[PDB]
């Protein structure tokens, strides 16, 4: 019947945030935050438009915004965050109980030094 | 004698769950969702007959979207004739799908 | 049996009927019907007799090969579409498969071969029960889904029945498994009309169930159950010999009795479609019934049979036994022919 | 042949259900029947059905360690056939496990059989989803809504339960 | 006397202590010191098919930190 | 994929030692060693003799708990959900009517014995 | 009424134990103070994606940030 | 590398099963005023293996009468049951992490029974299906009442997994809180796994042995270790479900020694048990476990699915 | 359609031939009869976790619980032939004929 008209694959080229899931999980709220407007835009134009197809601008801009925020982290607050994220993947479950006192240097030297 | 007392009464006892495209717990969508969706809102107050008569398309890719068979059958005509070229020798597998990739993230 | 867990069985099984009634779910019309075997199941029982037991492991196991093949249909009919609404179904083999559920369930030829032993093998009250009763809610999802039903098949099975139950009932001397055929015959009589007009079904199975409900509550009356006790009635009672003879005469098919009432009708909707020898040859076996009708007339009233001298002894007591709106039911069974268009309520 | 999982526990479910049909006795019965739900089961936990199948088989064994007491104490004969002590059992077995085995050469060959419908010869775990589904599963949900949405649903099943309760008890009195 | 059984209960608790200690020290090989992954639902599985797609050696116990983004 | 490794595992090391403990030793078997055990004489008839036992109704009863153990068991995810009032209110009624059935069967003398 | 229950606690305690335990858990629930707090912390919990929503300019609630003032807040759980 | 997990968790417990043989032998001797094994090895060391050795050099000495299919299947679904239900337990990282292990342990221990009926049904005796007979009332007693301990014990936990059971004790144990449940818990694991006063299987003044008195050397020891893992690992599940210790993830050690303390313990006091009271009639098995307990433990059911509501403390299910 | 729904359609039309074919014993047909169930609930279930409708997942389960709610009442209508007959052959079930 129909066809399918599918996007090039250069559009789809785009550079990633190559990190893991303790590092997404470490600096999750800061990033829940700080990078509010381009994810809730991408996520309005998803649930309205619900087509992938055209729904690439929004999670560029997501994604580049992303990789700024981890780019600003690694310019001020590098060691903190590699303690904190290292000690994050240590436990099983990712639970943010057992690391008190890494979250909580890492919280401090952000908000005096961001 | 469809004694329909759940109209009557106005007391919900068996709509919540009887159609797939009716509310579900925390809001989780099945894998026919939109195709119920237009299949009930045009085959709506017409009549089965009309219904049938009139919204076939929507129907059929509904029951597309459930059996998946047409995908079905075009996969086995794909793969067939993979096997086939594999088989003779004038087909080489790329990189991508033999595994060695390196995936998007 | 305990009268109030007597009561709570017969709210459960009425509960049942309602529940098949009044959902809109496949799931609950099953477990309305799940409900209705597993509530009838002790009525059988209550008198606890071989003959009961066996009636009840033949039933059992009928109607659970029916609810089995009613699941089946169900799950193909998900399966191909997707929901649970009770409407037209979307296969033809689903159809086939409910098809044959509900007439397993109904007892319609040629799976008619476990009314007679059920009937035969529990007392007159259960045996109303069931034949009035179980008839309510597979004729409802009929209804439901008569858009599906497939023409021949129903067609078919409606003649087998009427001709088997006339050829049953041509050759049986107790009175539950005259029931039994009859019951059959009035079946296929009913379900003949389905595809048709809805109504006259509807109103085949009213006329039909306060016929049986009369007849079955007069031979709980006379306490008989053999036709040589239901000849020895005439020295008891004459009126009995007088609606025996009268009901006797409205479930044949004459006029200007109710029973004419909606079988003639049954030709009125079924002309209209241009089908001619069909009711023909529903009609000829429909005097067959007649003809083992008369039979048992002559049996019962127009000849008084020899009696024996201890009957005098029940000339001193008068009948304290309870009829049950036995005159109403009786006078609906007689002569409701010149109220035919009340049907008209059934839309 | 090893996505082909969902395929070999559905041939040993057909293999064990032409086991046990055959209706030797009821001890075999059951055993034919446990392994055919012990594979059913398999099939349940590998579509992801943990909660579905784990109760399939917590009830299948409860129902019939039941039918075991039962025909340990009444429906027993002098000497119980296995399999191959009469004739008709062994022949309807082998009967059953040829055209279980007669489809199976149909369904690995054209990989399209007709049989009422049309079947496939590929896996099911194609029409299994890409999507995830978070921190949760759906039939945990399902079976938790079966209390707040399912109010008619229970009611009508446990007043079902206490009526075969009540008429168990009053079917086995004898006077 | 009595503390004479005291010895082969003993033998016992070594019994009872080399299994489950072992499986923790084969999740302190296997996982390349760290935990093992516990995958209860579809997220954490995605997370760790991320890691396992992120990491490039096709392991999720290679774990990349802010160092491999420039 | 490593449940059905432990199952083989498990299988393969149960039916080892059977093997071991079978086609090693030797056997010695006469028409003696091998009759079945009625402490030093004859059996009295075969033990495939139906049984009369007493507890038929106390198992299927235990089917039928088991099956208000089926409907009460997913309990605790409903603990997650919105609508604690009915969740309570049919908990509540579904342990009640476990109750009733048990109570019915107390006066209705079903969980004594037979003769 | 003190001589039944007498009566019945000497004979089978246990059944006087269950009644006694079943009609507090009937009873007390309905008397309970903190079951709207349970009703705010199951429907607190934040399982799937708070999607926004389109902007017509009027709403004087939702917020733009999820730390601006407007909007629900959660500190009854975090005080309690 | 998960099949030296397997073997190091499979071996080292048949091995705990013929230390436990040795334990039992010695303090059950010891509570009778008496010496235990203590003449073959230092403190009787070597009495495991001596009777591990004799059982399998012994003749198999098959029946004629028995069906040799379940004769020959029961004793290695005994021994592979026993073993298969170890999986999901933490120590204090289990072998295999399933979401619902509770319904597998639920799941396996009603396979348990199926050995004892084969068991009881292949060999033609009279006395092997009395014991068939009375083990079927055993599961008709104990089912009904420990799905429903199980159920409301893990009320609080918030989900079926057996991992964040360990979580649950980081501030108290659930002893504390569920006591008359813990005794309902015990009784049910005496009763269940057919040790002494319920034992009403392997009796010795009633019947003979029971379901496999007509076994022979060689399948007969793969009961005894079967029935000895069942009572070390239900030991261990009850351990874990009331007393579970302080878990550290940088230290294991920690919690392996608490927990195999307090299993230890808990297996010399079901020796204790099983050795001092008189062995209970099967008909008041049910008698009291479908008379008493059953309404007790609805009580309490219905009071655990009210109490999260009343005190506003639902546990969270992840 | 698929392959594994091919398998247990054809599992319940196998026991179904079993069920409608009887040899002698009552329980036997019910085991068959159990086995049909067995065939339907494995169906059902495997169709909803193939088209992901959460909400109907009370159904199979419900089903397999309405199923035992009448297999006992089967299981409770064989001994009341133990209680006139010897055995349960249903060729000695025949009383039903006159
Ligand atoms: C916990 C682990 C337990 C593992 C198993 C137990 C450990 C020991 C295993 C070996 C035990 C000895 C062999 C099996 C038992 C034999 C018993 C016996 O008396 O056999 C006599 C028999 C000889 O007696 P026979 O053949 O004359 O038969 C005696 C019976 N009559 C005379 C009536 C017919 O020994 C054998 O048949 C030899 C067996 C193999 C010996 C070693 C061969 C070389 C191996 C390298
Ligand atoms: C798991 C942790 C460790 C547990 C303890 C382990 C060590 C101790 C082991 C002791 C020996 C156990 C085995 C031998 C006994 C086996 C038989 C047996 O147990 O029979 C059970 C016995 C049987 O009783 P019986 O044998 O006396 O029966 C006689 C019955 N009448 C009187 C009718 C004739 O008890 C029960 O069935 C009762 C169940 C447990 C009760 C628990 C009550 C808890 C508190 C409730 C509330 C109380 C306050 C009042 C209400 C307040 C309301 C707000």
């Amino acid at each position: 019947p129909g066809i399918v008209e599918l996007p090039s694959l250069e559009d789809l080229k785009v550079q990633e945030v190559k990190v893991s899931s303790s590092v997404l999980k470490a600096a999750a709220h800061h990033y829940g935050a700080q990078c509010d407007k381009p994810n809730k835009e991408f996520m309005l134009c998803r649930w309205e438009e619900k087509d992938p197809r055209r729904c690439l601008e929004e999670g560029k801009l997501v994604n580049q915004c992303a990789l700024e925020f981890f780019r600003q982290i690694k310019r001020h607050c590098a060691e903190p965050f590699t303690e904190y994220w290292t000690c994050i993947d240590y436990s099983g479950l990712q639970l943010f109980r057992r690391c008190r006192k890494e979250q909580a240097q890492f919280d401090k030297c952000v908000l005096d030094k961001l | 004698p469809f004694f329909d007392v759940q109209k009557k009464l106005g007391v919900d006892l068996d709509h919540w769950m009887t159609i797939q495209s009716a509310e579900q717990p925390h809001r989780i969508p099945a894998r026919c969702h939109a195709f119920e969706k237009e299949w009930i809102e045009c085959a709506h107050g017409i009549g089965s007959i009309r219904a049938e008569k009139e919204c076939k398309i929507e129907f059929e890719d509904f029951r597309e979207c459930l059996l998946r068979q047409k995908t079905m059958k075009r996969l086995n005509a794909i793969k067939r004739q993979r096997d086939k070229l594999i088989k003779e020798g004038k087909y080489t597998p790329p990189p991508h799908h033999s595994g060695q990739e390196d995936l998007r993230p | 049996m305990n009268p109030i867990i007597l009561i709570i069985i017969l709210m459960t099984v009425m509960l049942g009927t309602i529940i098949v009634m009044i959902s809109t779910h496949w799931l609950l019309i099953w477990i309305g019907f799940e409900m209705n075997m597993l509530a009838i199941i002790p009525i059988m029982m209550k008198k606890h007799n071989p003959r009961a037991t066996e009636a009840s492991t033949k039933y059992f196991l009928t109607q659970s090969t029916a609810s089995m093949l009613l699941m089946m249909a169900i799950i193909i009919n998900l399966m191909f579409s997707g929901q649970w609404t009770v409407m037209k179904l979307f296969n033809p083999m689903a159809s086939m498969l409910m098809t044959m559920a509900l007439a397993m369930k109904l007892g319609m030829a040629p799976f008619h071969f476990w009314v007679p032993e059920v009937t035969q093998g529990i007392p007159l009250s259960s045996g109303l029960i069931l034949l009035t009763w179980q008839k309510l809610a597979p004729m409802s999802v009929l209804y439901q889904i008569l858009p599906s039903i497939n023409l021949d098949l129903i067609l078919t099975l409606s003649i087998l029945s009427i001709t088997i139950g006339g050829w049953g009932g041509l050759n049986q001397t107790q009175l539950r498994k005259i029931m039994a055929y009859s019951s059959i015959a009035h079946m296929g009589w009913m379900t003949a009309v389905l595809l048709y007009n809805p109504t006259m079904t509807l109103l085949n199975l009213i006329i039909y169930i306060i016929m049986t409900s009369t007849m079955f509550t007069l031979f709980m009356a006379n306490s008989t159950t053999t036709t040589l006790s239901l000849s020895h009635t005439w020295n008891k009672a004459p009126i009995m010999t007088i609606l025996v003879l009268i009901t006797l005469l409205s479930m044949g098919g004459l006029p200007p009795l109710s029973g004419f009432m909606p079988k003639w009708m049954i030709i009125q909707e079924m002309t209209k479609n241009d089908s001619i020898i069909l009711p023909t040859l529903m009609a000829i076996t429909a005097l067959l019934n007649l003809y083992f009708y008369m039979r048992l007339t002559y049996s019962t009233a127009l000849t008084m049979f020899p009696s024996t001298n201890n009957m005098k002894m029940k000339w001193q007591f008068p009948t304290t036994k309870r009829m049950t709106l036995l005159p109403t039911m009786t006078v609906l069974s007689t002569m409701l022919l010149p109220l035919t268009p009340i049907l008209s309520i059934l839309e | 042949m090893m996505t082909y999982i969902v395929f070999i526990l559905s041939i040993i479910f057909v293999m064990g259900f032409v086991g046990f049909s055959s209706k030797p006795s009821p001890i075999y019965g059951g055993l034919g029947l446990i392994v055919s739900g012990g594979v059913g089961c398999g099939i349940v936990l590998n579509f992801g059905g943990s909660f579905l199948g784990l109760m399939v088989f917590l009830i299948y064994l409860g129902g019939m360690m039941v039918v075991f007491g039962y025909t340990t104490a009444m429906a027993t004969e002098q000497y119980p056939e296995v399999w191959v002590s009469n004739k008709v059992v062994l022949g309807t077995f082998i009967t059953g496990l040829l055209m279980e085995f007669l489809m199976v050469y149909y369904v690995l060959k054209d990989k399209e059989v007709e049989i009422v419908f049309k079947f496939n010869g590929m896996g099911d775990w194609v029409i299994y989803d890409t999507g995830d589904s978070g921190f949760f599963s759906e039939e945990a949900m399902g079976i938790a809504a079966l209390y707040s949405y399912g109010t008619w649903l229970v009611i009508v099943t446990g007043w079902s339960l206490l009526i075969g309760v009540v008429v168990i008890m009053e079917i086995t009195r004898g006077n | 006397m009595w503390f004479e059984v005291l010895p082969g209960i003993a033998v016992m608790g070594v019994c009872l202590f080399i299994p489950g200690m072992a499986t923790a020290r084969i999740h302190r090989f296997s996982n390349g010191g760290r935990e093992k992954r516990v995958a209860h639902y579809s997220y954490q599985w995605y997370l760790m098919e991320r890691d396992r797609r992120v990491s490039g050696v096709n392991r999720y116990y290679v774990s990349k930190g802010l160092e491999n983004i420039d | 994929m490593n449940l059905m490794i432990t199952l083989l595992t498990n299988f393969t090391l149960a039916t080892l030692l059977v093997t071991i403990a079978f086609w090693l030793p030797q056997l010695n078997v006469y028409s003696e060693k091998t009759s079945p055990y009625e402490c030093g004489f004859d059996p009295m008839g075969s033990a495939r003799l139906p049984f009369s036992m007493k507890f038929f109704l106390v198992a299927i009863t235990f089917l039928l708990f088991d099956l208000e153990i089926a409907l009460l068991l997913p309990l605790p995810w409903a603990s997650q959900t919105t609508n604690l009032n009915t969740m309570l209110t049919m908990a509540l009624l579904l342990i009640f009517l476990l109750a009733v059935s048990l109570a019915y069967e107390w006066t209705q003398k079903g969980l004594e014995w037979t003769e | 009424v003190a001589a039944f229950l007498k009566n019945v606690w000497a004979k089978e305690p246990v059944l006087v134990a269950s009644f006694a335990i079943a009609g507090l858990a009937v009873i007390l629930p309905t008397l309970s103070p903190y079951t709207k707090y349970s009703l705010m912390i199951n429907r607190a919990t934040p399982y799937n994606y708070p999607v926004p929503l389109r902007d017509d300019g009027n709403m004087p609630d939702v917020p733009s940030h999820p730390q601006d003032p407007q909007g629900p807040s959660l500190e009854w759980l975090k005080r309690l | 590398m998960f099949m030296i997990n397997v073997l190091t968790l499979i071996i080292p417990i048949l091995l705990a099963v013929a230390f436990l043989t040795l334990v039992e032998r010695k303090v059950l001797g010891y509570m009778q005023f008496r010496k235990g094994p203590n003449v073959v090895g230092p403190y009787g060391l070597l009495q495991p293996i001596a009777d591990a050795i004799k059982l399998f050099i012994k003749e198999p000495l098959r029946p004629a009468t028995s069906s040799i299919s379940m004769f020959i299947l029961a004793p290695i679904l005994a021994l592979t049951l026993a073993l298969t239900m170890w999986i999901p337990l933490p120590m204090p990282y289990p072998l295999i992490n399933m979401n619902l292990g509770v319904l597998f342990m639920l799941a396996m221990s009603s396979l348990a029974v199926y050995s004892i009926l084969w068991s009881g049904w292949a060999s033609n005796s009279k006395y092997a299906l009395i014991g068939a007979l009375r083990a079927v009332a055993q599961t008709i007693s104990y089912e009904v009442t420990l799905a429903i301990i199980l159920l409301s014990v893990l009320l609080m936990n918030g989900s079926f997994t057996l991992s964040t059971l360990i979580i649950t004790q980081e501030q108290v144990w659930l002893i504390f809180p569920a006591w008359p449940l813990a005794m309902m818990w015990f009784i049910s694991t005496l009763a269940e796994t057919n040790r002494a006063p319920f034992d009403l299987t392997e009796g010795e003044s009633e019947l003979v042995s029971g379901f496999n008195v007509e076994y022979a050397a060689g399948p007969f020891a793969l009961f005894f270790m079967a029935e000895y893992a069942n009572i070390i690992m239900m030991n261990i599940f009850t351990t874990t479900l009331f007393l579970g210790a302080f878990h550290n993830p940088y230290m294991p050690e920690l919690y392996t020694i608490n927990f195999t303390i307090k299993s230890l313990l808990l297996s010399i006091t079901f020796l204790w048990i099983r050795a001092s009271y008189p062995r209970f009639r099967y008909d008041q098995l049910m008698h009291l476990l479908w008379k008493n307990f059953l309404p007790l433990t609805l009580a309490l059911c219905m009071w655990h699915v009210s109490l999260p509501i009343l005190l506003s403390s639902i546990p969270p299910q992840t | 359609m698929s392959l594994v729904y091919m398998n247990i359609m054809m599992a319940f039309t196998v026991s179904l031939t079993g069920l409608l074919m009887y040899r002698s014993h009552l329980m036997s047909s019910l085991l068959c009869l159990e086995g049909m169930m067995l065939s339907l609930f494995i169906l059902a279930t495997l169709m909803i976790l193939n088209s992901h409708f959460t909400l109907a997942s009370m159904m199979p389960i419900i089903l397999l619980v309405f199923a035992a709610c009448e297999a006992a009442l089967g299981l409770s209508l064989l001994v009341m032939v133990s209680n006139t007959y010897g055995t349960d052959y249903v060729q000695n079930l025949n009383l039903l004929q006159c």
